[PDB]
């Protein structure tokens, strides 16, 4: 589970999702994918209706925003998002 | 001086401890137009923040640029504290891909302070 203003390791997450079976892509489209652009990590949790875009300031999560897969554009902010092992 | 990405990452980080810097991709520089197309294209690439005439902006709801005014637009690729590496060398690679091979780092706290310009060549 992930919250706004929660500190954490960028590289720890990435190898973690790899092992959890998530795919690293250029552009997040469907379930079980993640993408990286600088400060940003796009993530589509398995089972979640809506994908999430996390803004990293250094090691802290500045914002968790929902985004639409087709436009690739940021919708409203959320305070937290969960994750399935 | 036309550095490697390793060399760029090294001039940043050679910077005063705990100073907050932003890494930027120059998109368009000092050019008249409304730039509705790049501003739209940047949003579609997935980026969120941009620096537009020296203001930081949400790319989901950009400011409207005057047709007949000179504008300059940069993406904010990354925001970091100066302690890593690794993660920065990526972030630079990414910035270098948004412009054609340039990158700019700027003090987040003091906008009148000098900026670092890197060029991948």
């Amino acid at each position: 589970v992930m919250k706004k203003g929660q500190r954490l390791s960028r590289d720890a997450l990435r190898t973690q999702l790899d092992s959890a079976g998530y795919r690293h892509v250029d552009q997040v489209m469907e379930h079980g994918e993640y993408a990286t652009r600088g400060a940003l990590l796009d993530l589509f949790p398995m089972g979640s209706e809506l994908p999430y875009r996390l803004d990293f300031f250094d090691d802290e999560i500045d914002s968790l925003r929902v985004f639409d897969v087709d436009s690739q554009r940021t919708l409203e902010e959320v305070e937290a998002i969960n994750l399935l092992p | 001086m036309a550095s490697t990405v390793s060399q760029m990452v090294d001039n940043v980080l050679s910077q005063p401890e705990g100073k907050r810097l932003m890494l930027l991709a120059p998109i368009i520089k000092e050019r008249k137009g409304e730039h509705t197309k790049t501003l739209e294209n940047l949003a579609s690439q997935g980026y969120i923040r941009a620096r537009i005439d020296g203001e930081v902006c949400d790319l989901s709801d950009p400011p409207k640029l005057e047709l007949q005014k000179k504008h300059t637009i940069e993406v904010v690729v990354d925001r970091f504290k100066v302690r890593l590496t690794q993660r920065l060398a990526e972030s630079f690679e990414t910035a270098l891909e948004l412009s054609g091979g340039t990158a700019v780092v700027a003090d987040m706290d003091d906008p009148k302070a000098e900026e670092l310009l890197f060029s991948a060549n």
